[PDB]
């Protein structure tokens, strides 16, 4: 399913 | 060989010499850490964080399970944390950049793995990409576990070091930034292997040429090792 090594998140940001 | 602090024992296993207990620290390592380096550098309010012990020595504010954002991140974390189990971390980061979501980054707080062969010595080959060493590797390999005392003492270092960093070194953030944790799947990792919470991407994240940098501290329990840095442009 996965064909990348990276992961990102959902962030925070202000 | 324990780690027999009356405080230690809350956040942390002690015990961290077999495999279970020593990928499961890093899980552990990598929310204390991430809470303090969030905390310091006010990217969250107090109000996320739950005051606690990490030693007799030292305090810290740790992610509140107890609020729905911090539970949220702190179960970002521990998936992170999890992967750390078969080998398929190869390093999760605070990126921190202008915009949402900017390739190159303002500033990232970052760990670092490598996973050990057997018996916690021999460390597992960690490569590129085009088949050259991690920048962090060497470093890590040379270790060698010296039980569970000097492990305690680098998670002390470590959140020692992020409140100096940001306390003492650290210029402030913009008003506005985006911060957002970004992952790198070990080549051993298989298809079928995702961490949740975390999209697939291809890309990751860039530092500009000028990037300044920090040695927050090293980790190393019986059979996993982290280096946890320091990037920014906001330096003195």
């Amino acid at each position: 399913a996965r064909d990348s090594p990276y992961g990102l998140s959902q962030g925070i940001t202000k | 060989d324990s780690i027999d602090d009356k405080k230690w024992s809350k956040l942390f296993p002690r015990i961290v010499s077999d495999p279970d207990r020593s990928s499961n620290f890093m899980t552990r390592a990598i929310y204390v850490a991430f809470s303090a380096v969030l905390r310091n550098r006010n990217i969250l309010g107090q109000e996320y964080f739950t005051k606690n012990y990490i030693t007799e020595k030292l305090k810290c504010m740790t992610l509140c399970f107890r609020n729905l954002r911090s539970n949220q991140i702190a179960q970002l974390l521990r998936n992170a944390g999890d992967a750390t189990k078969d080998g398929f971390l190869k390093e999760v980061s605070l990126v921190i950049t202008n915009n949402e979501g900017d390739l190159e980054a303002i500033e990232v707080f970052s760990m670092k793995f490598i996973y050990f062969e057997n018996g916690g010595v021999v460390a597992r080959l960690s490569t590129d990409k085009n088949g050259q060493e991690d920048p962090h590797f060497a470093k890590l390999a040379q270790l060698v576990y010296e039980g569970g005392d000097s492990v305690r003492d680098q998670m002390v270092t470590i959140v020692r070091s992020v409140q100096f960093l940001c306390t003492k070194v650290l210029e402030p953030l913009p008003e506005e930034f985006t911060a957002n944790f970004r992952l790198e799947y070990t080549n051993d990792a298989p298809s079928n292997f995702r961490i949740d919470g975390f999209e697939d991407s291809s890309t990751f994240y860039t530092l500009p040429d000028d990037i300044q940098s920090a040695t927050i501290g090293h980790l190393r329990p019986g059979c996993h090792a982290a280096n946890m840095e320091c990037w920014s442009m906001l330096m003195s």
